[PDB]
């Protein structure tokens, strides 16, 4: 019969639950999900900058200048790289690109390259520069061609192969990424026809680097109908450094190279489409557009992304235990 | 619950109290209704917000996996990188999941304490001018007007003002 | 302890109470004994079991050290591997040891709270129909039946029913 | 008058826990989460025995040191046990190049099948049967060689001609194989064994290239040898082909292994017994349901987390305050 | 605070109570003063000191970064070292900072609890021989000299002894 | 007025604050700062052992015996090494010190070296020991000189550089750290001039190591007025091991070497310009001494000795006292 005042707490229609150390599945009036599990399955611009689509080319095909990678050829700036898993245009003339993984890492660190002629063909005297093509390296228009960034130097019709020499002094601001090779004929016959007789060498040097190699003649298993091989090489000419080149024969010469400018870099191996959209957080499996603290999408990303955890949900109670009537 | 009020001696919550976490239900001759205790509710919101924001801030750093490539003579360093990145993944997954379980337990207890502290706040105002029923409810030994209920909710309840009226019925 | 009951205002535990964690002792003209309060005991067991299982679950990932050899030109990466493996070892040893110290503190507090809360539940039912001796004991001012004892334990105690008997006894 | 009292359980437990606030607190109930006990032996894992290398090292086994013939055929293993004091390894002195990656590759395996990759008849016009040494005795012959390699030498005739061999891996499994290059201590041994003139060993696959020539010099005597052999290993992928070409100093591949691919190599004293385990550490078997262990960070199978802790005991019951009885 | 005593139903602290964390203030015809509750203060000091030493002990290992150089063909392992060392740096920074925020919250609550329990200890001895003024203060319904005050602080307060005197005075008002 | 007893808590004049999960800037009566942010900006002795100050020499300049580094010549003992960021005297004749990073790693982890003559100049027969000097490597006194630990061997007036051999057997209890090189002329002319004609080699072996290198003749960009280069090498001859050296030409021979004692401490190589002083320390970071009881520090992750744990935090203050609510006075 008397008047009453009661002390109590909020309840509502929530059926959102959290777990605690003491109890699982506790319905609570208010809560916040800290983890993001959703993504846009596509690649977007980061910081208003498009990624580089390597398309049908591997990284090797691109920076060596595989004749079928010409659409890529020239100058590039990128927020990250997309290499397609089934890309077919790489090293067309069989051989090993030495320190490949470390090359891939250096390129990944970059944001832009400017292609330029480092050694015009006129650099090398007494030799033929117009004949260095192969049916292992076709372009889309000619059956026999070669890498755009290299010159396969061969013997002149007469006189043998002379000592050839070239230099390049880096006066620029930027480091230069460049490439060269040593040809390894299957036969002493190929060796004799392309280069002279006599012991051949390829020698290179800067203020801080030394290179020396001579050919290793043997028939390797046939790849792209080639039983010969090229050993490919890469290096980086620092600002202010000079490169000296000297060869007897078997030199695959640097021709074009790259001014290279260097945050966090990303080479994503993926088949996802690149779309005309724009993003803050790009994952190898897609865009996160979210304000959440955690994500279970991928550990591999560029931009400002939430922390990767294996959790399915991280829901924090903010309200109280929900006990409606 | 640890302080024993929520899902405890106060058996259920109030879907009718919309504007707060904690508060009051009154009944008297003029009607019945609900009112949030604005100060404790806001003080809770402030603490809970700070906790949420502290957790987000401490969780701000990221470990970055890289996907460098490794050759067929780099099995050891390749595996080293894998174990390294999986190791940090496991540590952060653990940190995040345990912290959420722990903090959810403590947040529920916080709400429980706040309700209990509100109950004791009223109890100590009313003294024997009201009967404490088991359930967080007080039945007045006098007539409690809307003004009178407000004074209770306000912390300005006047015990001497109603003491004699209460005694009469407390023994009547 | 932090709620002040266990080894506090209730000085000791009961070896004669063997069927639960928290309980009642009664003495009657019909006899005496120790009986656990099943509901709070079971709720505590479910909570504590869940805590143990959650910790076990969260700890169920392993960092794995490896047997790899390194040459005399691999001092840097060999030492990298050692610092890495020792690093995760130190982080997990820390996580486990700290967690145990913290959870033990909090587990004891939970037991203390559950005892405190039972004691408060009885005290509010009895009011002035009983005298508080110390040590969490109440002496009734009226004859208290086994049936009456059960009503106090299950929360249905009829305070009006014994008010007159109690008052007459209280100040006789 | 009648009493009703509120209270809590006590018992005769003397088991203690530590707390942030307090140490050595006796509690009514608790759970130890850490395992400190092990069976000091090696057992089967998944009902699969480990490979005991015995008196042989991994090198002596897989190159086929003549004294390791006990291990010679196919092998299936759940893990490898290498004895610290094993004395049969590389008998003819020289380096096994990229040793550590070899050991990591082998540990990644669960089986190998030995097969004749290059029969001795591969190499035309050379002597396939004189290639033994007092550095590599078997238990019955004072001069022998690795079972997996052939030390080719020139015929009684004057010249060692270009020799060639091809193997095409038409199989579904990768092939682990071995070769070497002999480095005589002087030009007189070089000329006796091999012809005059610059010599080479060359090998290639679709993805590999190898070239080497003899480095003639006298190194300190090891098992009475001042000469050396450079040993090499590689893995021939499914679908790959190996070409071999030499005019001297080749220690040819003979037998190789079809290789089947977490694994472990344990360097340990402990005995392998007729026993089964779900969790095997390098210092013994864990037979437990505990969450943590301080036995070892190195294991195979399903083991609890390694930590440096002596005990991780969780309070489950309450502070134990039993009545004092005199 | 969680237990509602500190900065709560007891509004302020006492700068005049210099010998303990938790205490009593009294006033009677004899005089007035402050005095720490020795027992609860010393138990809190022990508990808090144990907490501090436990934290220091559990934190007494160090990750060790190293001075090693890497060459221009060691970008990947150089970066592996960097991401590893930074990774452990971030984990331990997180552990330390989060631990300090959490334990500070719990340490303040522990104090709040000890005050509340001290208040409830007195309240339940005094029963209705005293009147609750606000702010954790009791006015006695009887004369309470120094020995009576001490008995309250001691836990030995004699309610029957004063029950007649306090009942008569409680009426007259 | 009626007799009162009140229950309450300590307050004081503390203005020191802490943060909690629920609340920032809580003033408390007592607290402990757990983190140290203070350092002495200098290098001190660590096990009562002075560090090695390399001064105007690099690690290379030091252990190769760059002539301008004779201050450091001889036996050395150290708790750690300090290398100045702008030391000038390193490799003076241009070329690469092969596996440099792994040598720098080996030298840190050493606590002492004893210099000694490993191969006397007499060891090599039929060749000229004493013409092996260059404009690139001056001493302070002499314009043309060479590393103290190497002999640049040259053919004599006789046309032929003969085969030369050298043996050194380690009967000691300690590993020997030693160096050698292979000279690469710019010219076949300089090659003819300095060594024989025809194919040259440098071969070296122990019971566990082989080495073979031939000259790689080419003009390199001028450094220190040199277009030629030297490939430098290092190795460690274990106790009980024997080294054989054999060469046709182009050998820069091992002359002096180091008996090496490895250390039971970390140890460390600090690249820094901070002063080394006659002081003692328990904790030495690369940016300074910590002299503290605290648990954490934010000074540096790089250190030798017993240091508190490194964290990025600015402050780690733990409440020990209660919330401080002193009386407002006016
Ligand atoms: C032996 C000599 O002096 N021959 C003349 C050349 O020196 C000279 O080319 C110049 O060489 C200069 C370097 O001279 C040294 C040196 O200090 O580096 C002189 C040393 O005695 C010599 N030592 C030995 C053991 O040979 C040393 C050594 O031969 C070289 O380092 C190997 O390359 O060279 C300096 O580099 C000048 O820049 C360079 O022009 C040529 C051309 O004038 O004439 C020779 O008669
Ligand atoms: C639950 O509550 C929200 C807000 O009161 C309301 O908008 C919504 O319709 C309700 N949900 C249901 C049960 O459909
Ligand atoms: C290259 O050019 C720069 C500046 O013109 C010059 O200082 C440097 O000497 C040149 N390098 C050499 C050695 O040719
Ligand atoms: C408190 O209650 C009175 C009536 O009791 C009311 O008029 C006043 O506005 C309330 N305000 C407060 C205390 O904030
Ligand atoms: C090195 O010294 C020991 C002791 O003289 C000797 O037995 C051993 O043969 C030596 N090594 C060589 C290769 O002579
Ligand atoms: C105190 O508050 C200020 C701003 O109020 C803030 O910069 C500082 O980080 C806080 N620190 C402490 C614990 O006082």
């Amino acid at each position: 019969p008397g008047d009453k005042i009661c002390i109590g707490y909020h309840a509502n229609n929530s059926t959102t639950q959290v777990d605690t150390l003491l109890e699982k599945n506790v319905t609570v009036t208010h809560s916040v999900e800290l983890l993001e599990n959703q993504k846009e399955k596509r690649f977007c611009k980061i910081m208003n900058k498009a990624p580089l689509d390597l398309k049908d080319c591997t990284i090797e095909g691109w920076i060596l200048g595989n004749p079928k990678c010409d659409l890529l050829l020239g100058d590039q700036s990128w927020s990250y790289i997309v290499e397609r898993p089934n890309a077919q245009n790489g090293i067309c003339y069989p051989g090993v690109l030495n320190e490949l993984e470390e090359l891939k890492a250096f390129i990944g660190s970059g944001e832009r390259v400017e292609r330029f002629e480092m050694f015009p063909k006129s650099t090398w005297a007494g030799v033929d520069t117009s004949r260095g093509v192969t049916n292992a390296c076709p372009s889309y228009t000619i059956d026999s061609s070669f890498y755009r960034n290299l010159v396969w130097i061969v013997k002149t019709d007469s006189a043998t192969y002379p000592v050839i020499k070239g230099t390049y002094n880096n006066t620029g601001t930027q480091p230069i990424l460049y490439f060269w090779g040593v040809h390894h004929p299957l036969d002493t016959t190929v060796q004799d026809n392309l280069y002279g007789s006599g012991d051949k060498y390829v020698r290179m040097g800067t203020e801080s680097m030394n290179f020396a190699k001579s050919p290793e003649i043997a028939a390797r298993p046939a790849v792209n109908d080639q039983r010969s091989r090229i050993d490919y090489y890469w290096s980086v000419l620092r600002p202010g450094e000079t490169l000296n080149v000297e060869s007897n024969g078997n030199l695959i010469a640097p021709w074009y190279a790259y001014k290279f400018v260097s945050k966090k870099g990303a080479v994503f191996k993926s088949d996802l489409p690149i779309e005309n959209c724009d993003a803050t957080c790009q994952t190898i499996t897609g865009v996160l557009r979210t304000n959440k603290t955690f994500q279970n999408v991928s550990p591999l990303w560029i931009g400002e992304c939430p922390k990767y955890v294996k959790s399915e949900s991280l829901r924090l109670a903010t309200g109280l235990r929900n006990v409606p009537q | 619950g640890i302080f024993g009020a929520i899902a405890g001696f106060i058996e259920g919550g109030w879907t009718g109290m919309i504007d707060g976490w904690y508060g009051y239900h009154h009944e008297n001759s003029q009607g019945s209704g609900y009112a949030a205790d604005r100060e404790s509710t806001q003080k809770a919101i402030d603490g809970i917000t700070n906790k949420v924001n502290s957790i987000i801030n401490k969780m701000n750093t990221q470990f970055e996996a890289v996907d460098h490539e490794f050759s067929n003579l780099e099995r050891r360093i390749g595996n080293l990188n894998k174990r390294m990145e999986d190791g940090f993944l496991d540590v952060w997954t653990y940190n995040a999941e345990l912290l959420v379980l722990l903090e959810n337990e403590r947040t529920l207890d916080l709400h429980d304490a706040n309700v209990k502290n509100l109950y004791e706040k009223v109890k100590s105002q009313l003294r024997d001018n009201a009967n404490d029923l088991g359930n967080g409810c007080f039945e007045f030994w006098h007539k409690c007007d809307n003004e009178c209920m407000e004074s209770v909710k306000n912390g300005t309840y006047d015990y001497p003002k109603y003491q004699k009226e209460s005694k009469l019925n407390r023994q009547g």
